[PDB]
């Protein structure tokens, strides 16, 4: 019943920092590993120290060093903290090939070591970003190997969705297009969120006009914990990760369920307001709490999964579902009946001490696969096209051995993906 | 004379957790295993569900099956998880994930051999089996997937024993698995012809009852599965305990099945009302019959007055007159003659037990076989077709080797049950 | 009426350390040597294994043999090492090193003369010997090598006494000596025709049982050799103590050997389950028979249902009905008729003792002679051939003078036992 | 039940220094010999002083003087400390012949004296190095005599394997080739380790980038103690030295089992990590812990022996074996079934106070005979050849009476040895 977390790149690792901090908060784990009390994620020592079963990869020493100098440096095993010396430079060509390919063997052997520590490997999940060099480059490299060795294990990916308006990486389209090509075909499911959309959540629901990544990742951590800690904890409907895959992936392509999370409420907003299960789920179908800037009303739904924490009575859930099925404007694709996975944990929602979110007594996470995602690809299509037509920055990949045909090909694979969304949109 | 019960899937395991609790309540058996009752009858027919182990320990004759230790552990952790012996916990490691193919066709198939071996060990422990009962969900991977596989092998080993099962039927509103109708379709394809009878439980209907008549605003599955166990326990106790009428499960099966293929049941239960009204209720046979006939007290999301009634069983617990029961059943037949099928004269049959359920003066279990059942099949079949055309999640299933033509035949078979209900709906 | 036991090799010495412990437990004999029991029977038949020395001291009728003082010393250092007299410690100096040639053919041969002299002294101390028993490993230097040599001489001196031995058979997975199959091959060549019967113990199987049914996660060899001693002690106590059936070792040998050359046994033991389940177990004759028949409760890594059963002995300890035993054995014969050999009508034989093993109400020892045994021989023979062709470590053996043609004949002889099992497998 | 250690050359003696220090650590032996408490190695005096049954030979006073001035100078009997005045000069021609042959008679008589002190001589072992003058020269001279007098006793040799990259002795190939010729034929088994490989162990498992020989020999001492102290101490499976020979030497040639040792872990690496028997043995089949730079995956296995210390349950061992037999890529030669010797001592693993290795609760030593050793010979073949073709340095041997034919011959003997490995590699 075990799983592995993999943190690649800054985004992967810094999100991971929040994630493991939250898992410590879930059980009262001390920075040194001492836990007085979740062995699905952790491995126990004779001292009662538990080791989070995870791998941290950075090709630049700095971020891992940040871990190594922080409080959780005692928690993590030195072998889990893997670092190279040089970067990918925002570039798949080095991340996947030239540079990252050198260290990956080590990385894999640490993974395999942990796989041998697992007794019942259920699977794993990889945290990264769609635009970066290691964030997406190295990441796909890893998938190429992991899908061989662990072909039957859960291969869930979580990635930051490139913001349409702000991006620090000029060749991000190129990176992301190459990842599509290689991840679609290897991964089982990839989830993503938009930091821009999140900012809007922070300013509207948390009332914060100063979000940093350390805020943004707390919110992400919430979502992740709902599906990682609480799915291993007790509930009414205990849903596994393999079950998630078995209930969220409808086609052999990928699919890309997007996250939505409600409650996201400031402490003051929690006052004077009573949420019910149904009210929280109402919020879950509002564009306003959509974690990716993509309009839910534009597309049609294919999948939807609702996962519940704390004070949730199935009775209320059932009523809530009835209304979301019938009251809303949620259009859905023919193919699908509304079999929405309901996970119901008794495990209460948790809050980070010193965080922004209010203590809540119940909480709902929503995953959804909508046809509007093709518009996200359309965004990438043109951004890629523009650059590629001019061949701007192309020498930074070509010099590492990339082929122009390959890039065209990858775009075409994306186009095919868009076409399949088109297909799904056609009802039948 | 004895029964073996097998639970499977998270649903089945949690239902059984309440079922066995109740059975031990009925007999005064402590959560730790020993008998601390106080009635002669409590031990007298205990054999049907318990083996007395040395030390006056009673072992529930059942196997708990899953593919995830954690669910099993949670069962074991409560009272009455200690009464089960470790040998009745048969489980693997890595889920099924609510995948029929894994459950039935491939991986879960692997476990079934160890399950069956224990089954055999228990079949030997019994003097004479009456039958077997299984608890599971129709749209689940181990519930239906693996469970079905097991059933086909048990039936093979014991053609002469009763094979029935109670199963959670996908409610119109709450499906969890996207291909829940697919799993259900496949289970019909396999189960219907490999079972003597199956019961149709709808959680949605159950949630309506709990608020509709019981006026409750907090139930959980344990509270709804209590209601489920009330019907299950209702059936077998009579068989166990002294009564007036005819208290044999097989005879029940005989009276309720007019045709080899149409053996689906709609359970209902009386009395079943909130405490407030309990001060305003009268306890008579007509009172129970009013609650029994009323469709809202059915646990299946069907409507018997929409379809036609083929067979009705009315089981009574507690002291009642024969006259009153006879007359009220007749009255029911008379007044609802428009729903009954004309081919069966006096289509309402009774069974009477003189032992009331603990805490009540009287109670009744409604078992029906209507044509209305076909509506559930129709809903599933339709949903199935849509998914079938798209192959939603079928790469998971075909990836594990499940062939689409097998599914095609499954679809037909669903449609066949509907057409046969139409053939006898007239 | 009496038995002499000789232990050899590190294995044999450590097994015997537990064996004798148990025997003294059975009779209430203190680790220091005196009798402090409390039952008439405890002293009554003590003669078979003990000499009472002046002062009410009991001397175990056994010889401890090794070629390294340190192992002997470690035995002597524990409780019950004090009960053995110094004269029963016969050892040399410099190992054998797990070398048959040294053990049998050359160096160990030198010691054997002193061992035998003590044997003779004990044979005189007995009134009337029933037989001898030896404990050893088949792939070991002193265990098998020197031990075999001794056996050939004892048999020569006493053709009319029972010569049996229990031996550790190289498990498929854990061989220690690279030429362990070589030593084993040579021991077959010598032992089979120089013994009345030999028992096949597989440590791997034992490790499976200890975790499989006993659910233990810490055993050592002392815990596994406890299980070994349970079977050994099971056999001889009946002979010692009052029972119902036929309690003579020779008669056991007669009933279990249909053919002069096929005398290999598969020991098994019941009851043999973890404490958790002990609260959920019932103690009946069928319960013991279920554990006895089940191949997983065999101590030999064989599978009796793969081969055919030639002979079965069921030894029971404690109060049981004759009827029940008879019927359950019959049932076994009936239900497993596909494994039994048709030439022997009623191939399952019984023996019954009324004394239970200390702490249990009842127990049973399974002794079988199947054809399945040949599979072990096949594994060894094959491994042997490969080594034979390469002469692995044979310079050590040929260096001590062991000739390859002798080994060639040994190989044939292994193959002969297999062919004879095939000849009666049919 | 007694044995003799022989320390020839600096390498032999300095390793011995660590070895006897460890034996003192094993029982609490004071520098003066006072032991308050292993008489298989030691001889007792009426004062309760015990003398390590060993001979120290150096043809240059200095190293023995180092012993004579250290703390253990009180431990060793002055007659055990044998020294000449002049060296072999890296040269077999003087070590075996011209110089060492003069003192050897004394040396032998001290050995014989100790042999007479032994009551049950089980055997002995010789510590040296394959390249040096006394390290290999004198060493083989000794074997020539010891194999006569003690023909039936254990003749185990331990030698430093010449590092392929660093060697301080230009005629080391020549020395080692001559030793092959003379040791193969006389000795029973020779073990060897590569200081370069060890450096890699020190830097990767101990995390030390500054190893000196005094570190390197501690690690060697660990391995040796597992097979010397703990094989005389109590266990489940008490394995003798003669048993080792009887379980490790498959052919009458020599054979050369190589050492591997796992656990080799720094204190910090021990934290947060729980080793099992199986996990330690997994490490034992990793190239990474191979004490000789020779790739385990290249060759095929012929022999393998695993020796266990401390908290080892045969139950776990059995499971571990099952997986190494079936899970690994360990190819093995037909001839051999997998009868791997398992020695299981209850005697716990010991650690040198102020050392680098972490306190462990269990430990496993592995000996193995792989066909990859022929590549080691190939290395020597060419190094020898190059020198010999030019006849570089040849006058330093010729002037002492060496023959050129002899050198050719010795090479040919090595070639024959390689051919026999070839033979074994051919499965049959
Ligand atoms: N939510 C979130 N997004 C982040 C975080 N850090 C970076 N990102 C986003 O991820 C992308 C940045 O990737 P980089 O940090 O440039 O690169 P990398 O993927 O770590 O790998 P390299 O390019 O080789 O350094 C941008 O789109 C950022 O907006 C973080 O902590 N949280
Ligand atoms: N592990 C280890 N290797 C050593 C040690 N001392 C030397 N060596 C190695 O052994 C070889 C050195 O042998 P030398 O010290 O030159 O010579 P010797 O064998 O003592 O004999 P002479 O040549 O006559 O002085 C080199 O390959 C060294 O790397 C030591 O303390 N430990
Ligand atoms: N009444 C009832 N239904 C349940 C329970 N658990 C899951 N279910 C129903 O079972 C279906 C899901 O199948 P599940 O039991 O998870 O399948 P499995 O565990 O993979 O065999 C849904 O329709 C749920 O409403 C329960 O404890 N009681
Ligand atoms: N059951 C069991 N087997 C043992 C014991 N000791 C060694 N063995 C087995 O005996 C074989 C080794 O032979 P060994 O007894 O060392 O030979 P010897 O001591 O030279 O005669 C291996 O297969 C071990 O598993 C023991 O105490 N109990
Ligand atoms: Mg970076
Ligand atoms: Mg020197």
């Amino acid at each position: 019943r075990e799983c592995i977390s993999i943190h690649v790149g800054q985004a992967g690792v810094q999100i991971g920092n929040a994630c493991w901090e939250l898992y410590c908060l879930e059980h009262g784990i001390q920075p040194d590993g001492q836990m007085p009390s979740f062995n699905t994620f952790f491995s126990e020592t004779g001292a009662g120290k538990h080791v989070p079963r995870a791998v941290f990869v950075d090709l630049e020493p700095t971020v891992i060093d940040e871990v190594r100098t922080g409080t959780y440096r005692q928690l993590f095993h030195p072998e889990q903290l893997i670092t190279g010396k040089e970067d990918a430079a925002n570039n798949y060509a080095r991340g996947h090939y030239t540079i990252g390919k050198e260290i990956i063997d080590l990385v894999l052997d640490r993974i395999r070591k942990l796989a041998d520590q697992c007794t019942g490997l259920q699977g794993f999940s990889v945290f990264h970003s769609f635009g970066g060099g290691t964030g997406s480059g190295f990441t796909s490299l890893l998938m190429e190997r992991l899908s061989v060795d662990y072909g039957k294990k859960s291969k869930l990916e979580f990635s930051i969705y490139p913001a349409p308006q702000v991006s620090t990486a000029v060749v991000e389209p190129y990176n992301s297009i190459l990842t599509t090509h290689t991840t679609l075909e290897h991964s089982d499911c990839a989830f993503m969120v938009d930091n821009e959309a999140i900012y809007d959540i922070c300013r509207r629901n948390l009332d914060i006009e100063r979000p940093t990544y350390t805020n943004l990742n707390r919110l992400i951590g919430q979502i992740v914990s709902s599906i990682t800690a609480s799915l291993r904890f007790d509930g009414a409907l205990n849903v596994d990760l393999t079950e998630f895959q078995t209930n969220l992936v409808p086609y052999p392509r990928g699919h890309f369920p997007l996250a939505t999370y409600a409650p996201v409420i400031s402490a003051e907003k929690a006052y004077h307001e009573q949420l019910s299960v149904a009210e929280i789920t109402n919020a879950c179908f509002e564009p306003a709490n959509q974690m990716v800037k993509c309009d839910p009303r534009h597309g049609k739904y294919m999948a939807c999964c609702l996962l519940y924490r704390g004070d949730v009575v199935p009775k209320d859930v059932n009523a809530a579902i009835a209304t979301i099925k019938t009251k809303r404007t949620i259009q859905f694709v023919d193919w699908c009946p509304t079999g929405f996975k309901v996970g119901i944990n008794y495990e209460p929602p948790t809050v980070v001490p010193g965080g922004d979110l209010a203590k809540v007594q119940r909480a709902v996470c929503m995953l959804s696969n909508t046809t509007a995602i093709a518009e996200a690809w359309a965004r990438l299509d043109h951004k890629f096209d523009l650059m590629y037509a001019k061949r701007a920055f192309v020498h930074w990949y070509v010099g590492e051995g990339m082929e122009e045909g390959e890039f065209s090909e990858a775009r075409e694979d994306m186009a095919a993906l868009e076409k399949d969304y088109e297909e799904v949109g056609v009802d039948s | 004379r004895e029964i073996v019960h097998i639970q499977a899937g998270q649903c089945g395991n949690q239902i059984g957790a309440k079922f066995w609790e109740v059975i031990s309540d009925e007999h005064g058996i402590d959560p730790t295993g020993s008998y601390h009752g106080d009635s002669d009858l409590q031990l007298e027919r205990i054999n049907v569900y318990y083996n007395e182990a040395a030390g006056n320990k009673y072992v529930p004759r059942a196997i708990l099956v899953d593919l995830e230790p954690g669910t099993m552990d949670s069962v074991r952790s409560g009272p009455f998880g200690q009464i089960f012996r470790p040998d009745n916990f048969v489980f693997g490691q890595s889920g099924a994930g609510n995948n029929w193919a894994k459950g039935h066709y491939t991986e879960g198939a692997e476990l079934v051999d160890s399950v069956l071996d224990v089954v055999r060990k228990e079949s030997e422990s019994c003097d004479c089996l009456q039958g077997f009962q299984l608890t599971h969900s129709l749209g689940g991977g181990t519930g239906s997937g693996m469970g079905t596989l097991l059933i086909s092998k048990i039936r093979e080993e014991y053609p002469d024993r009763i094979m029935n099962t109670f199963s959670v039927v996908p409610s119109p509103k709450v499906s969890d698995t996207v291909v829940e109708p697919y799993n259900a379709t496949l289970s019909v394809h396999q189960l219907v012809e490999n079972t003597d009878e199956t019961y149709c439980i709808d959680n949605e209907a159950l949630y309506d009852i709990c608020f509709r008549t019981l006026k409750l605003t907090t139930p959980t599955y344990g509270d709804l599965n209590h209601l489920v166990s009330a019907t299950m326990s209702g059936v077998t106790t009579c068989l166990r305990f002294p009564g007036q009428l005819n208290a044999d499960l097989r005879k029940l099966a005989v009276n309720m099945v007019p045709f080899p293929r149409l053996h689906f049941f709609m359970p209902g239960f009386a009395p079943l009302t909130s405490r407030g009204s309990q001060q305003y209720r009268a306890l008579t046979v007509p009172e129970l019959t009013q609650q029994m006939f009323d469709a809202k007290n059915m646990m299946a999301a069907c409507d018997p007055r929409h379809g036609r009634y083929l067979t009705v069983a009315a089981v009574f617990r507690g002291r009642m007159s024969m006259k009153e029961v006879d007359e009220q059943m007749l009255n029911v037949q008379n007044k609802n003659s428009s729903y009954f099928v004309e081919w069966i004269p006096n289509n309402v049959k009774t069974a009477v037990c003189d032992i009331p359920p603990r805490g009540l003066k009287m109670s009744a279990t409604f078992i029906g076989n209507s044509t209305a059942i076909q509506e559930l099949f129709k809903r599933i079949s339709e949903q199935f077709t849509a998914m079938f055309r798209r192959k939603a999640f079928l790469h998971w299933y075909t990836g594990e080797g499940m062939d689409e033509m097998e599914f095609t035949e499954a679809e037909s078979n669903m449609n066949d049950l509907v057409s046969e209900y139409q053939q006898y709906q007239d």
